[PDB]
């Protein structure tokens, strides 16, 4: 006997083999002897079971040999074995039916993690044999999971069970809800105004978003200083957060948290904390802020970086017409006896000048 | 004219054969019925002296679900239903041969709808008894048991020359009009427990049913004055393809309770619950038989509900339906009639039989007799008619 | 693999040797009918109203004469009645059940039966003033007229009392009808009974009147031409006779056809097609013959509105 392989919905064909070529009488049992299909001189008698408005057959290949059993809308309890009566003989097949889906619909965000519902039919031992887009042919048993998840593995995954040499394919709806940055530094001078943008990817969905960011600045202790905002639809609206930050956050999801000046107590980490709804789930992103004060004290200067400054930095103050006049690896660094010139201060990362400050001094 | 002649001695070693026979039926060859106008081209006038040779001591093997003389007449039925009823559209499926290289895929989708357009002329239709009446070196004979058991030998063998009378009725889940049984209701059937062959009740009693529908369809009333435009008279008012039968329920009663009897010996005392079928066919849910191109498809539901139990003991409305467009029993595919017609018809049958289905299982628990009607297949129908006779070839030493 | 055999639509048509498909042709005569037959009930009430009003206190019916006249126009308000309800069962249906249908079909021919009698009484009188002038002052009194009117009402009555046999009314088609059920036992008898009643009442017996009455009154004219007065009087007789047979004459001859589909006349059912458009439009001719009379009153008349007469010119 052969076995064939069902997907949870759709027909499945099971035909029979019959070389006298006379429309013969015809027969469909299982193996509880109940009837479901049988010839009745040209007619057809769907027979007393559970599959009567599902059986189905081509009455066009009645006269050829071939007679198909078409069984529409295929469920788990169905998976049991037929045998075929023509010319006084019993062509035993075999007939499986399974299933699998997800639990999560839609909110499925970059660094969530994925879970997985097998429905295997009892009285067999499948194998799940999946195939993803970025070569992750994860084998396992009967329940997967895993716990990455992000927008690079979202797609319809060919995830095939292998059982007694056949396999059928399937796919998986993946929707991603993520963001476009796992970190961002925005390096700035004192003065100068602060932009800071974080993008997500055009999802529509009812009453679902409300989150806030956390602040941790640089040598201030005193915490529990953020921002609280709310989303609905095309739209964004501040519920309420109040505080030293003067925050103004922009009305379209292209959220601007925007800083009027930098000032040098505004600078440290902070963590974005994003929430939806319908299936619960939090997102994260780290914020960060460089601040740089170039002000001169008297008739010598001194320069200073505040922020998350890095342990393999460089610092210089030179007059732009020769080369450095100090350099030195801290976030204090200062120029006793200075001269006339547009002095630049340099903040840099193993290469490459990060910030740019300019300053004169008059004699 | 035909004329054979006797054998007033023999009996030789017996070889079943499978020669072709010919039609004797008394026709009438003037009027516009078709049965008289197929019999005229090809039958012949019955027999008048009949002779039925006694044999005393001569048994044989009567198989009758193998019988090639069934072949012949469901093959010669078939000759006369497309010179009595041409459809109007005769449409039938035509396929011719798709395959790949059991080992390959078996993927069958090539077939082809040809569609026949002909004249429909609504004609008469009534059954005529018919006699097979062997040819030339051959012979027919006949058990004259009580019960026969269907396939089982009888001791009382006799030859005869041609069959009695045998109506070319074509119906489904209640055999029409036909022979009776002799002492009591026997039942035939292929295997018994493997509810796939279909179980011949033959009765001894008939039980008469009278199906017509009621000419008031037509309107008869006036609306002599304002309107008499509109209304006007002789406008269809009701459905013309609704009828009505009735089924006299205190004598169907003791028939019924005569089947549940053989059923209880012969299966060990069960609870014989009946029910309606199962599903499909039209033609195989409901009734269906034909009175002059009336189709009726008769809703049997109130024939085959009640559930029995031991100590057994008047206008059954059974609604017909005539329906145009309906399968042919002869092959696959549909053809679409004509309109109905004027008038009152009557159809005042009779009930010789019962063909019954079974519904054995393994799954359901050690007690349940469900038999569901059944019937459709047309050589089921004449087999119950044809079971005394077998054809057998005997040579003659001259 | 593709065969087209799935239609769950039916005929509701009997199998024949000539398919006839014969349109109902309500819905276009519904959209012409309510309005007419309300125009035609506007015009009648008002009409007949002014006529009964005139002659009873302006005229004084001081003569057989106005007595007949006075009964006219009372005929055609018992026609005028129905009207309304016509006038809504073309539109939609029959919504009255059947206890006021053996009252409503019985005034309609009351309306129509007597309506005929008394044109008929107005021939006969204007026949005797003309002729037999002696003879019809003895017999024209006003109170003869009014015994006269009185059985002229009550064979009315009876003229229609065959239809009242029976008038029950059933669901058959799309909506309640209420269509006499004669007996089916006798059914040939009682079809063939009823249109010649409408033909001989209604046409045959006022065409023998005509011949007979204008043939004498007419030997007047040829003798003497001295009285204009007698000679302008006859006009108004004249003209309500045949402005009755331009109006309902055509309904009596097609009202004969209708039965005699057989070998008599013509057995096509395009025949019958275009005599499905003959019987409407010749019965809403008829229908529209109650307003005629006042209409024929201010024009012929010569007596109500002679100076509108003069007026006019
Ligand atoms: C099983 O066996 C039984 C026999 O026991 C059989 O019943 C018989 O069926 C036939 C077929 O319908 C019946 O034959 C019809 O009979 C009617 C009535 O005949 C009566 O005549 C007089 C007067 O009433 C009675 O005294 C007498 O006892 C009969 O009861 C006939 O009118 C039929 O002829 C008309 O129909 C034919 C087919 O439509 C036409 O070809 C024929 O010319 C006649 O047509 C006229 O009427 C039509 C009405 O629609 C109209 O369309 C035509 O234009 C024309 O005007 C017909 O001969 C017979 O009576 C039944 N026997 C009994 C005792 O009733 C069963 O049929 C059988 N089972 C099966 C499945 O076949
Ligand atoms: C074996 O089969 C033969 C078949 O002929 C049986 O013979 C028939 O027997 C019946 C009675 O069982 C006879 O019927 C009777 O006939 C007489 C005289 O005709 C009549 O007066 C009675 O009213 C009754 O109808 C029948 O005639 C007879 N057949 C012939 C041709 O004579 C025989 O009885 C069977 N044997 C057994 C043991 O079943
Ligand atoms: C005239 O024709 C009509 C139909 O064309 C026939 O009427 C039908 O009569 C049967 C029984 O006499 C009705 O069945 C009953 O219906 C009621 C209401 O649905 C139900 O409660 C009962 O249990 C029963 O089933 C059938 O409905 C009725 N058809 C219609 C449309 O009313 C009538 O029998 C014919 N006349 C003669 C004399 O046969
Ligand atoms: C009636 O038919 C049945 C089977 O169709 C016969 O039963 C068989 O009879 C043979 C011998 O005659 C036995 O060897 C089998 O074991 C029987 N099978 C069953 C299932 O019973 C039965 O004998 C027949 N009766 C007559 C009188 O011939
Ligand atoms: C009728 O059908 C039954 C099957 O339903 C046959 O019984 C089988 O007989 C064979 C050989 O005797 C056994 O090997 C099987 O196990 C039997 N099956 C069952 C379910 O019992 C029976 O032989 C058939 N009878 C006839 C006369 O054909
Ligand atoms: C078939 O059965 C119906 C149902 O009883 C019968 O119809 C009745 O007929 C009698 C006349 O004997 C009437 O008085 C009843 O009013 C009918 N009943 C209904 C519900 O309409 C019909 O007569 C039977 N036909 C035959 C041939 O017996
Ligand atoms: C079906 O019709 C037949 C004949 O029209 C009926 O048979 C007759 O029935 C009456 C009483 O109903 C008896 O007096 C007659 O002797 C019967 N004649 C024959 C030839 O049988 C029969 O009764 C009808 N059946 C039903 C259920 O109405
Ligand atoms: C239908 O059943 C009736 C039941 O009475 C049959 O009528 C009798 O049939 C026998 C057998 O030929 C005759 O001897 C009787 O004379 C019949 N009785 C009457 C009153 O006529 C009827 O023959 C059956 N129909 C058919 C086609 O066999
Ligand atoms: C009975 C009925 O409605 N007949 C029609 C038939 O005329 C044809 O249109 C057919 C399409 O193949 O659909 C059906
Ligand atoms: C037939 O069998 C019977 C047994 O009762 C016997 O008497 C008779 O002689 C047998 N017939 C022949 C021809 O031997
Ligand atoms: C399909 O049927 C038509 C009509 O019978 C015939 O002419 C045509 O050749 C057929 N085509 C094939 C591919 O069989
Ligand atoms: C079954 O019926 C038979 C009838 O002869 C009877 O003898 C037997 O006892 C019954 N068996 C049971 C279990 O009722
Ligand atoms: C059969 O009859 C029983 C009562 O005896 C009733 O409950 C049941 O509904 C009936 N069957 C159907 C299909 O209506
Ligand atoms: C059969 O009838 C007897 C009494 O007549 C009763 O005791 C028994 O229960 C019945 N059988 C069934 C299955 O009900
Ligand atoms: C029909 O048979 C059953 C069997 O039990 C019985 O109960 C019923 O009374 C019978 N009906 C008639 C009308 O004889
Ligand atoms: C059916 O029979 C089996 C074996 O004889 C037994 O085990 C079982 O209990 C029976 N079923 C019932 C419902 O009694």
């Amino acid at each position: 006997k052969k076995v064939v392989l069902g997907k949870k919905g759709d027909t499945v064909e099971l035909t029979c083999t019959a070389s006298q070529k006379k429309s013969i009488q015809f027969h469909w049992k299982n193996s509880n002897q109940i009837k479901i299909l049988g010839n009745q001189g040209s007619f057809l008698t769907k027979g007393p079971s559970k599959l009567n408005d599902r059986a189905d057959s081509r009455r066009s290949l009645w006269d050829q040999g071939n007679f198909p059993l078409i069984i529409k809308n295929l469920k788990i309890e169905d998976s049991d074995t037929y045998i075929c009566e023509v010319e006084d003989q019993k062509e035993e097949v075999q007939l499986l039916v399974f299933g699998l889906t997800a639990n999560s619909d839609t909110h499925l965000l970059q660094g969530q993690s994925l879970t997985l519902t097998l429905e295997s039919p009892p009285g067999s031992s499948p194998s799940v044999q999946c195939r993803s887009p970025r070569g992750k042919n994860i084998q396992g048993g009967k329940t997967l999971s895993v716990s990455q998840l992000e927008l690079q593995d979202s797609g319809t995954w060919t995830c095939t069970v292998l059982q007694n040499q056949k396999k059928v394919e399937f796919k998986i709806d993946i929707v991603v809800l993520a963001f476009q940055k796992a970190s961002s530094i925005v390096y700035k001078k004192e003065g100068e105004q602060v932009e800071f943008s974080f993008p997500l990817a055009f999802t529509v969905e009812k009453l679902t978003g409300s989150g806030e960011l956390w602040w941790q600045a640089e040598r201030a202790s005193s915490s529990k200083s953020w921002i609280t905002f709310d989303l609905k639809n095309k739209e964004v609206s501040v519920k309420r957060v109040t505080q030293d930050p003067k925050l103004q956050m922009g009305k379209k999801l292209p959220l601007h948290l925007t800083l009027p000046q930098a000032l040098p107590q505004y600078a440290g980490s902070g963590n974005l904390t994003l929430a939806l709804e319908a299936k619960t789930g939090k997102l994260h992103q780290e914020v960060n802020l460089v601040v740089m004060r170039a002000t001169q004290l008297q008739k010598n200067l001194t320069c200073e970086v505040w922020g998350p400054t890095s342990p393999k930095l460089m610092l210089s103050l030179k007059l732009e017409n020769k080369e450095a006049k100090v350099s030195k690896r801290e976030k204090a660094v200062w120029v006793l006896n200075p001269e006339a010139g547009m002095w630049q201060c340099l903040l840099s990362d193993s290469g490459q000048v990060l910030l740019e400050s300019n300053i004169k001094v008059l004699p | 004219d035909n004329l054979w002649v006797t054998v007033y001695y023999g009996v030789p070693v017996w070889k079943e054969a499978t020669t072709t026979l010919f039609c004797a039926s008394d026709a009438k060859a003037y009027k516009a019925e078709v049965h008289n106008v197929w019999a005229t081209h090809a039958c012949v006038p019955t027999d008048p002296n009949p002779q039925e040779i006694v044999l005393e001591n001569v048994t044989e093997n009567f198989n009758m679900w193998k019988n090639n003389m069934v072949e012949q007449m469901h093959e010669d039925i078939i000759s006369l239903w497309d010179q009595s009823l041409k459809p109007c559209v005769k449409l039938t499926p035509l396929c011719v041969t798709l395959n790949c290289i059991d080992n390959t895929s078996y993927r069958l989708t090539s077939c082809n709808t040809s569609v026949i357009t002909q004249a429909c002329p609504k004609v008469t239709f009534e059954p005529i008894p018919i006699h097979y009446c062997t040819p030339a070196g051959y012979a027919i004979l006949k058990c004259n048991g009580k019960k026969f058991n269907g396939t089982g030998p009888c001791t009382n063998v006799s030859t005869v020359q041609c069959t009695h009378g045998i109506k070319p009725v074509v119906s489904t889940q209640l055999l029409l009009n036909g022979s009776l049984a002799e002492e009591d209701i026997v039942i035939r059937s292929e295997n018994l427990t493997n509810n796939a062959k279909t179980i011949i009740v033959q009765l001894k009693d008939p039980v008469d049913i009278n199906c017509t529908r009621p000419n008031n369809n037509t309107r008869k009333s006036i609306h002599i004055g304002p309107g008499r435009a509109f209304y006007a008279t002789g406008d269809i008012i009701g459905d013309i393809r609704q009828a009505h039968c009735n089924l006299s329920r205190a004598q169907w009663n003791d028939t019924l309770s005569k089947i549940v009897t053989k059923l209880r010996e012969q299966f060990e005392n069960k609870t014989i619950k009946f029910q309606p079928p199962s599903g499909g066919d039209p033609e195989i849910v409901f009734h269906s038989f034909n009175c002059g191109g009336e189709f009726f498809y008769c809703n049997t539901t109130q024939l085959f509900n009640s559930t029995w139990t031991n100590n057994t003991e008047d206008t059954i409305t059974l609604p017909c339906r005539i329906k145009q467009i309906v399968n042919m029993w002869q092959e696959v595919g549909k053809a679409m009639y004509a309109p109905p017609i004027k008038g009152k018809i009557k159809c005042s049958s009779n009930i010789t039989g019962l063909l019954l289905t079974r519904d054995g299982g393994n799954n359901e628990m050690n007690t349940t007799e469900i038999f569901r009607p059944g019937g459709g297949d047309m050589r089921d129908n004449w087999r119950s008619e044809l079971y005394k006779y077998k054809v057998v070839r005997i040579e003659p030493l001259g | 693999m593709d065969y087209q055999v799935s239609s769950p639509i039916y005929d509701i048509n009997y199998y024949t040797s000539e398919p006839c498909q014969k349109i109902n042709v309500k819905q276009i005569a519904a959209r012409l009918l309510p309005p007419l037959y309300s125009l035609v009930f506007i015009f009648g009430f008002v009409g007949n109203m002014l006529v009964i009003l005139i002659l009873i206190n302006c005229k004084r019916l001081k003569s057989m004469t106005d007595i007949y006249l006075l009964n006219l126009a009372i005929s055609d308000l018992f026609f005028l009645l129905t009207v309304p309800f016509w006038a809504h069962y073309a539109a939609a249906q029959w919504d009255f059940g059947n206890t006021m249908c053996q009252l409503l079909t019985g005034l309609y021919f009351i309306g129509f039966f007597s309506g005929i009698f008394f044109i008929i009484l107005l021939t006969i009188d204007r026949y005797l003033a003309v002729v037999h002038a002696v003879f019809a002052l003895k017999a024209r009194t006003v109170t003869f007229g009014v015994v006269t009117s009185v059985i002229t009402w009550v064979v009315a009555v009876f003229a229609s009392l065959p239809g009242i046999i029976f008038t029950r009314s059933q669901k058959e088609g799309l909506h309640y009808t209420c269509s006499s059920h004669f007996p089916y036992s006798q059914y040939q008898f009682w079809k063939n009974f009823q249109t010649l009643k409408i033909v001989i009442l209604g046409l045959v017996l006022p065409l023998l009147v005509m011949v007979i009455c204008y043939s004498g009154i007419l030997k007047t004219l040829l003798r003497c031409r001295n009285e204009k007065k007698r000679h302008r009087a006859v006009r108004l007789i004249f003209t309500i006779m045949i402005v009755y047979f331009l109006f309902w004459a055509p309904y009596n001859i097609v009202l004969l056809l209708n039965t005699f589909q057989e070998f008599f006349g013509l057995n096509n059912c395009s025949s019958s097609n275009r005599l499905d458009q003959a019987m409407q439009v010749t019965e809403t001719l008829g229908m529209t013959h109650c307003c005629i009379n006042p209409i024929i009153y201010a024009f012929v008349g010569e007596k109500f509105r002679n100076y509108l007469l003069v007026f006019f010119q």
